[PDB]
RNA sequence: AGUAGAAACAAGGCC
RNA sequence: GGCCUGCU
């Protein structure tokens, strides 16, 4: 199992963003420039990101993806994939 | 390959699919494609079994994850994943249950709504050839079938397929996900065909290391190594060595046969030395009865009030003083011992009711007389090496004794008849065939050869003695017990009488091993003076007690009346085979027994009327200084019968070892007196052998006159 | 329900939960033969020491809810001491006695149909004729001869996959038997014993010695059926004969 | 007059009153002490009988041993180890050439039965010496024990549940550095190779006890557990052999024997004419086992596996490779007394090697003067012959090829001979035109004899015409001789319980009436006097009599509750209805018509709590001993009753640093109690598999409820309880 | 002392 | 003095 994520980006606070990762259970973990691994959202969601973000995945396109709505600066990480992805880069 | 179940499948599987592996015996290494796909079949038949339940219903009631509650039952029941035995177990316990018919092969699954089995087999084949396969393997099968491969398709009989369709979208969604990950891997230039059917194995059972090298120093002297040796024997044929080793082997080797002529075999020697003692348990010859003429049975009453009232029929009592002393014991003792026991007799005279058994104190008499705290106490070999005075058990050839008159004399009046019956013989089953009635005849004619017998009196005294011994010693282990010596009879009128030749005090008896000994002092009443005989009674102690008065014409008699006291020991041993004395009677009488049938086949009828009443016929018995004696068949009878129990009285390794190579001298004997042209390689051997087993023992010195005599009258 | 608890309880201590995961299925037998006690050597002399103790024979810890301690005049019948390798306790042989004079009743009808080899016998015999003995050397010759007068043509083994499939139906494994005979003994054996509760040891033990056929060499003279070898005993003798007739025929 | 039953020979033959000559009525010998002295003179006497071959010592264990084979050829009649290789595979071949086809046959069915032989078969079998313990333990627990030790130390072949595999390891651990055993006081110990080694390859040696016949005691020996199977296979294979052998008489029983002795005593006297003299030597071997090599064996058997698999051959092999090397343990030690200070002292046999010689006498201190050169580790080498009858069936395999060796074809002579063989005894038929011809007959089959370590003892043998003679305490004088005195101790009560014991003793009064031709009266006397006996052992009177027991109240009050007095059974105070027409019927059987319901269902009930039925083998077998023989089984015909029980253990473990045995044994039996709820055909048929207990328990429980739900008493509360139960149990299973 | 006979018993061990 | 074992 490889895996690509794609729909990272540079995004204003309160804005909304759609991340996809192209490839069993599935999730997304996001990784911020000063510290290791930390939970988001599985397919479940960490108390930092609950009710803002929304875990989806279609098994007939073979993608798992994580809808984010209203972004803080706190959100501004790399978002692995994992089932590990490379990651995509989330910059709030 | 393998890495694709490390990476994919669950633990669960990938194990249960090991232990299948290790199951049949073959190893992962050489081919793996077989692993994953069974591993691939036991998966799907996970996948289909699980997610599927019931309730009460049909209508299987499907859960992504089964609720806490009772309702966890399963739609599909696993049969595969498990042991063949297991495997089995299920299909039988099924069939019992179901009421189904028994499949040959192994199913993978069952079902309620149908009541009937699955086999799942997923092949890299297309379906439509691997059903019908797989169902011509199968004989007459009703379990239905069910195949998928990897294209997508499914199909079954009966059109039939037994659960939702979106868990076999599910099943080829894995199918596909399994095909086009090989894709990523890329096996189909032998996933397709990889499995053929492979049995075979050779068994290896391989010599080598230390093992090897111990076969190495296991040959004849000349060769180095067990492949030259094995090499050599393959090699082997026959050609006459034998013949050459025989040749050239000395001629001093030989087994030349010395003939065996009336004039050759020479009398046996007999050990001299100081006379033979006496070895018995208790008085034989001159043993005393004490009566009450009761009618109670053999073991019916109770033991010490009978001896005392058969002892107070008696008057004459006199103060007991020595007679003739032990010679290496303490007299003393005995005397003051055989007071306290009619001190304690009274004691038990003037209480309530007699107890069934009676403790006796431990004073320092029968401390000394039972020999009490004289075993060694037990040390460490550390502890004691420097005691000049330590060294083995005294092992060495006992002490040589001549033979004496007296045991002959007690054998001869060992045969004696009697003025009483001493068997009291128990019931059987009513006779109801002519042989059964022919059978108690005879049974009843020896019995009232052999009642009126001092043998069957010796083997009453012996088996109760011996009774009564070994339960209170497994009883009262600790403390010292008394027992009188009790022996039941019928006299010629008919009334029943007691009997009570003394008493013996049974001592601390914390018996192990079969050899372990328990010791006892024994008190006997008689008359006979041992003035007359001494060396008969090297170990005994004999008191004067009495005076007794029997009627006879010359006034009346008024003899004297002693106790023969003396210390005796036991073993488990020989106390069960002493309490087994009876079968003394079978060996006598199957012998008579034998005998009569021998001659009745001779004259066809029954002859044992004729031979107890007419006593015409007579076999040597016997001889008188005037020349051989012969007795009737019930003389025999009686001699056998006190022959074995002599032979269970006087009981030894001496006896064992004289039987034995006296019969083979007899053997030889008899083939002489039979004009067979016997012949010995060494008989200097054979003699050397009987002789040394006759050292001590009274009765089987006894036992060797007698075949010295035997030879004499023999061999003319 | 019960016997997976006593499984739960087993596992719950910690030896014999190593005893249960160690061991495999095949080492069965081993660790059920393990023992400290030696076989007897003399069995007649120790028979002959221990009875005149107390407490001299052993029996299931049941006995101590079924019997009481002590009769009426106070004989104890049973102890609380354990035997030294077993859970059981020894007892005395007069409760022996006692439960054959107070202890639980139950239906013995079905003893019958169970030792079917020993009433066989019995039945046999209580309606044969005897006849006139004949006084005659006999010359008796040894010859090989079958003793048991029921077998069903049957070897060991070859009756005791019969013998499984009647008494542990589920533990056959892959044998199905074929012969049609097998057929018809396991009807009838099942059906008869559908519901008796003596043992399934004894019964498979039973039925192993009814169905199989054994065969002894032994010294005969005439005779040589089976049911007139079974009383061989009682017909031929030294050098007499006794005719006889048993009951079957 | 002088009684004396001796002169009755003067008109009785010898034969027909043999009985008399067997005082087969008291205690048989016993020995009361220490064995160390008989086997010390066995190892001194084996070695001296073989003193003129070749010393050599083993790079392994490090131990003398010594090789006769090839050496000098005797010059005197003394017994000689000396056995010639050649001449002992040139008789194996005429043996191969008079009976075609027997090695390869009797090989294929022992490779058969090797190759399908399983571990358990081990179990069945007597003492053996556990090495882990150094000391004598059932069959079964000495396995249990080496099969813990190999699997501690990394050998798990013996997992596949295959005796051979069980081997294998056996071998394997051989070339182990370092080895580790338990003992308590638990400690762990560390055993190098040579000390395992020689664990492996001793012997325990042992003082026979109930031997009539003899003045003097002998030894005996006993393997360990890594030898056994190669025995057992070896043994196999001789047996296989022998039973294609008409003149060997070992793998039967007597009337077997006797059978066979008749059929060649008529086959050799009646094809003889009025020209050919027969002579019948009755004979004896002095020394059989001391004199008969392991090397000898290893030729023979692979002489026997010619051109057969090299596995085959390297497995039967093994097994004389061991005994070759062979070591005997001394035994139990010395037990010395001082009488001046009044001690005793016992010193182990270990000590026999250092212990200075001041304590032991004469003939002792000799003894172990001469035995000491042969000490290692406390142990004596008895490479030069076999100890006590281990190779029974190819001593018998060499006696018969002696046997056949005169069968005409060889002997190139107008003398012949033939005969039978059992180890340690034979009856040879010789006959010749002449006595000159017989003379040199006897005398060239005691050459050939001596040429493969076999001694005719001249002592204990003689020679007359045929017609009369002994073999094995069966005389045949025109016709075999009841006896009846070898199996009168057998009369008695047998000590197995009450049933066991009646049924034993009618059925031992049946055979001897059928085979010892016991008379009929003689047979009603002997019930008569065994029921007196039972009834006075077991304490079980009439109850109409006033013999005060410890039994006879309750057995009273039954005698008075019960109505129809006639069918209560003997052991609880009723008639004795048994007769010479019912020695073949069972006790309660024959008083079952009697019995009252009420008792008879008290007596009959499954639920009483003393019958007690552990496996198929034990339901209604008994080993008796039989005088002067080996231990035999005996099927008992019985009910299964309330008197069926079984007796008190010995007890006395309880005082022993081995104390913690019986804790296991208490564990053992509770799992399979538990394993035989959960698979009901464990005692009938032994499980097999390789699967672990706790798995098929669980597993079955989750089967048995739910089809004992699909009909029974269980219910669904009941069937989830079991399978989280079982969920439970499994994941205690993982922690 | 006694039993017994090529070595033993005439209680053992543990506190 | 108290308690344990009797083929280990």
């Amino acid at each position: 199992v490889q895996l690509q994520e794609s729909g990272g980006g540079l995004v204003q606070a309160g804005g909304s963003l759609r991340l996809s990762c192209a490839a069993y259970v599935m999730g997304w973990f996001r990784q911020a420039p000063g510290k290791e691994r930390e939970f988001v959202a599985a397919i479940d969601y960490a108390d930092s990101v609950k009710g803002r973000f929304t875990i989806s995945r279609d098994n007939a396109k073979n993608t798992v993806y994580l809808e984010m709505s209203s972004l803080k600066p706190e959100d501004t990480a790399v978002y692995v994939c994992a089932a590990r992805g490379q990651g995509t880069q989330v910059t709030v | 390959m393998e890495d694709f179940v490390r990476q994919c499948f669950n633990p669960m599987i990938v194990e249960l699919a090991e232990k299948a592996m290790k199951e049949y015996g073959e190893d992962l290494k050489i081919e793996t494609n077989k692993f994953a796909a069974i591993c691939t079949h036991l998966e799907v038949c996970f996948m289909y079994s699980d997610f599927h339940f019931i309730n009460e219903r049909g209508e299987s009631i499907i859960v992504e994850s089964g609720d806490p509650n009772a309702l966890l039952k399963h739609r599909f029941e696993i049969i595969e994943g498990r042991d063949r035995t297991m495997a089995w177990t299920v299909v039988n316990s099924i069939c019992n249950t179901t009421g189904a018919e028994k499949p040959k092969f192994l199913p993978d699954l069952y079902d309620y709504k149908e009541n009937r089995f699955i086999e799942i087999g997923v092949t890299r084949r297309e379906v439509h050839i691997y059903y019908l396969e797989k169902a011509n393997k199968i004989k007459s099968e009703k379990t239905h079938i069910h195949i998928f491969s990897f294209t997508g398709e499914e199909m079954a009989t009966k059109a039939d397929y037994t659960l939702d369709e979106e868990s076999r979208a599910r099943i080829k969604t894995r199918l596909f996900t399994i095909r086009q990950e090989m894709a990523s891997r890329g096996l189909w230039d032998s996933f397709r065909q990889s499995e053929r059917g492979e049995e075979t194995i050779e068994e290896r059972f391989e010599i080598t290391g230390t093992m090897r090298r111990l076969a190495d120093q296991s040959l004849p002297p000349n060769f180095s190594s067990l492949e030259n040796f094995r090499a050599y024997v393959d090699g082997f044929e026959p050609n006459g060595y034998i013949e050459g080793k025989l040749s050239q082997m000395s001629k001093e080797v030989n087994a030349r046969i010395e003939p065996f002529l009336k004039t050759t075999p020479r009398p046996l020697r007999l050990p001299d030395g100081p006379p033979c003692s006496q070895r018995s348990k208790f008085l034989l010859m001159d043993a005393l009865k004490l009566s009450i003429e009761d009618p109670s049975h053999e073991g019916e009453g109770i033991p010490l009030y009978d001896a005392i009232k058969c002892m107070r029929t008696f008057f004459g009592w006199k103060e007991p003083n020595v007679v003739k002393p032990h010679e290496k014991g303490i007299n003393p003792n005995y005397l003051l011992a055989w007071k306290q026991v009619l001190a304690e007799l009274q004691d038990i005279e003037n209480e309530e009711k007699i107890p069934k058994t009676k403790n006796m104190k431990k004073t320092s008499q029968l401390k000394w007389a039972l020999g009490e705290n004289m075993a060694p106490e037990k040390v460490d070999f550390d502890d004691c090496k420097d005691v000049s005075d330590l060294k083995q058990y005294d092992s060495d050839e006992p002490e040589l004794r001549s033979l004496a008159s007296w045991i002959q004399s007690e054998f001869n009046k060992a045969c004696e008849l009697t003025d009483s019956s001493w068997i009291e013989l128990d019931e059987i089953g009513e006779d109801v065939a002519p042989i059964e009635h022919i059978a108690s005849m005879r049974r009843n004619y020896f019995t009232a050869e052999v009642s009126h017998c001092r043998a069957t009196e010796y083997i009453m005294k012996g088996v109760y003695i011996n009774t009564a011994l070994l339960n209170a010693s497994c009883a009262a282990m600790d403390d010292f017990q008394l027992i009188p010596m009790i022996s039941k009879c019928r006299t010629k009128e008919g009334r029943r009488k007691t009997n009570l030749y003394g008493f013996i005090i049974k001592g601390r008896s914390h018996l192990r091993n079969d050899t372990d000994v328990v010791n006892f002092v024994s008190m006997e009443f008689s008359l006979t003076d041992p003035r007359l005989e001494p060396h008969k009674w090297e170990k005994y102690c004999v008191l004067e007690i009495g005076d007794m008065l029997l009627r006879s014409a010359i006034g009346q008699v008024s003899r004297p009346m002693f106790l023969y006291v003396r210390t005796n020991g036991t073993s488990k041993i020989k106390m069960k085979w002493g309490m087994e004395m009876r079968r003394c009677l079978l060996q006598s009488l199957q012998q008579i027994e034998s005998m009569i049938e021998a001659e009745s086949s001779v004259k066809e009828k029954d002859m044992t009327k004729e031979f107890f009443e007419n006593k015409s016929e007579t076999w040597p018995i016997g001889e008188s200084p005037k020349g051989v004696e012969e007795g009737s068949i019930g003389k025999v009878c009686r001699t056998l019968l006190a022959k074995s129990v002599f032979n269970s009285l006087y009981a030894s390794p001496q006896l064992e070892g004289f039987s034995a190579e006296s019969r083979k001298l007899l053997l030889i004997v008899q083939a002489l007196r039979d004009n067979l042209e016997p012949g010995t390689f060494d008989l200097g051997g054979l003699y050397e052998a009987i002789e040394e087993c006759l050292i001590n023992d009274p009765w089987v010195l006894l036992n060797a006159s007698w075949f010295n005599s035997f030879l004499t009258h023999a061999l003319r | 329900m019960e016997r997976i608890k006593e499984l739960r309880d087993l596992m719950s201590q910690s030896r014999t939960r190593e005893i249960l995961t160690k061991t495999t299925v095949d080492h069965m037998a081993i660790i059920k033969k393990y023992t400290s006690g030696r076989q007897e050597k003399n069995p007649a002399l120790r028979m002959k020491w221990m009875m005149a103790m107390k407490y001299p024979i052993t029996a299931d810890k049941r006995i101590m809810e079924m019997i009481p301690e002590r009769n009426e005049q106070g004989q104890t019948l049973w102890s609380k001491t354990n035997d030294a390798g077993s859970d059981r306790v020894m007892v005395s042989p007069l409760a022996v006695t006692w439960w054959n004079r107070n202890g639980p009743t139950t239906s013995a009808v079905h003893y019958p149909k169970i030792y079917k080899t020993y009433f066989e016998k019995v039945e046999r015999l209580k309606h044969g004729t005897f006849g006139p003995v004949h006084f005659r050397n006999q010359v008796k010759i040894r010859r090989r001869v079958d003793i048991n007068p029921g077998h069903a043509d049957l070897s060991a083994k070859e009756a005791q996959d019969v013998i499984m499939e009647v008494v542990f139906p589920n533990e056959v494994g892959a044998r199905i038997l074929t012969s049609e005979s097998q057929l018809t003994i396991t009807k009838e054996k099942k059906e008869e014993l559908q519901d008796c509760k003596i043992s399934p040891l004894m019964v498979a033990y039973m039925l192993e010695r009814e169905l199989v056929r054994k065969t002894r060499f032994l010294p005969v003279a005439g005779g040589t059926s089976s049911v007139y070898i079974e009383v061989l005993h009682l017909t031929q003798g030294t050098c007499w004969e006794q005719m006889y007739t048993p009951g079957g025929e | 007059m002088d009684v004396n039953p001796t002169l009755l020979f003067l008109k009785v033959p010898a034969q027909n009153a043999i009985s008399t000559t067997f005082p087969y009525t008291g205690d048989p010998p016993y020995s009361h002490g220490t064995g160390t002295g008989y086997t010390m003179d066995t190892v001194n006497r084996t070695h001296q009988y073989s003193e003129k071959g070749r010393w050599t010592t083993n790079t392994e264990t490090g131990a003398p041993q010594l090789n006769p084979i090839d050496g000098p050829l005797p010059e005197d009649n003394e017994p000689s180890g000396y056995a010639q290789t050649d001449c002992v595979l040139e008789a194996m071949a005429f043996l191969e050439e008079s009976h075609p086809g027997i090695f390869e046959n009797s090989c294929l069915e022992t490779m058969e039965v090797v190759q399908q032989t399983r571990v358990d078969k081990l179990t069945q079998g007597r003492q053996t010496y556990d090495w882990t313990l150094n000391r004598n333990q059932p069959a079964a627990t000495a396995l249990a024990n080496t099969i813990e030790v190999f699997r501690s130390n990394g050998l798990t072949a013996n997992e596949s549940g295959r005796l051979i595999d069980f081997l294998k390891d056996v071998m394997e651990s051989m070339d182990k550095e370092e080895m580790e055993i338990t003992t308590h006081f638990k400690k762990k110990q560390r055993l190098n190779k040579r000390s395992y080694l020689i664990r492996a390859l001793t012997l325990n040696t042992m003082t026979k006890d109930a031997e009539r016949g003899k003045l003097k005691r002998r030894a005996i020996a006993t393997p360990g557990m890594q030898i056994r199977g190669f025995v057992y296979f070896v043994e196999t294979l001789a047996r296989s052999i022998c039973e294609k052998l008409e003149q060997s008489g070992l793998p039967v029983g007597g009337n077997e024997k006797k059978a066979k002795l008749a059929n060649v005593v008529r086959k050799m006297m009646t094809n003889s004419q009025d020209t050919e003299l027969s002579f019948t030597i009755t004979g004896d071997n002095t020394k059989w086992n001391e004199n008969q090599n392991p090397r000898m064996f290893l030729a023979m058997i692979t002489y026997i596996t010619r051109n057969q698999p090299e596995w085959f051959r390297n497995v039967l092999s093994i097994a004389p490779i061991m005994f070759s090397n062979k070591m005997a343990r001394l035994g139990k030690g010395y037990m010395f007394e001082s009488k001046s200070m009044k001690l005793r002292t016992q010193i182990p046999a270990e000590m026999l090697a250092s212990i200075d010689l001041k304590y032991f006498n004469d003939s002792t201190r000799k003894k172990i003067e001469k035995i000491r050169p042969l000490l290692i580790d406390g142990t004596a080498s008895l490479s030069p012959g076999m100890m006590m009858g281990m190779f029974n069936m190819l001593s018998t395999v060499l006696g018969v090829s002696i046997l056949n060796l005169g069968q005409k074809r060889y002997t190139k002579t107008t003398y012949w001979w033939d005969g039978l063989q059992s180890s340690d005894d034979f009856a040879l038929i010789v006959n010749a035109p002449n006595h000159e011809g017989i003379q040199a007959g006897v005398d060239r089959f005691y050459r050939t004899c001596k040429l493969l370590g076999i001694n005719m003892s001249k002592k204990k043998s003689y020679i007359n015409r045929t017609g009369t003679f002994e073999f094995t305490s069966f005389f045949y004088r025109y016709g075999f001789v009841a006896n009846f005195s070898m199996e009168l101790p057998s009369f008695g009560v047998s000590g197995i319980n009450e049933s066991a014991d009646m049924s034993i003793g009618v059925t031992v009064i049946k055979n001897n009436m059928i085979n010892n031709d016991l008379g009929p009266a003689t047979a009603q006397m002997a019930l008569q006097l065994f029921i007196k006996d039972y009834r006075y052992t077991y304490r079980c009177h009439r109850g109409d009599t006033q013999i005060q027991t410890r039994r006879s109240f309750e057995i009273k009050k039954l005698w008075e509750q019960t109505r129809s007095k006639a069918g209560l059974l003997v052991s609880d105070g009723g008639p004795n209805l048994y007769n010479i027409r019912n020695l073949h019927i069972p006790e309660v059987c024959l008083k079952w018509e009697l019995m009252d319901e009420d008792y008879q269902g008290r007596l009959c009930n499954p639920l009483n709590p003393f019958v007690s039925h552990k496996e198929i083998e034990s339901v209604n077998n008994a080993v008796m001993m039989p005088a002067h023989g080996p231990a035999k089984n005996m099927e008992y015909d019985a009910v299964a009753t309330t008197h069926s029980w079984i007796p008190k253990r010995n007890r006395s473990i309880l005082n022993t640093s081995q104390r913690g045995i019986l804790e296991d044994e208490q564990m053992y039996q509770k799992c399979c109690n538990l394993f035989e709820k959960f698979f009901p055909s464990s005692s009938y048929r032994r499980p097999v598999g390789i699967s672990s207990m706790v798995e098929a328990m669980v597993s079955r429980a989750r089967i048995d409820a739910r089809i004992d739900f699909e009909s029974g008493r269980i219910k669904k509360e009941e069937f989830a309880e079991i399978m989280k139960i079982c969920s439970t149990i499994e994941e205690l299973r993982r922690q």
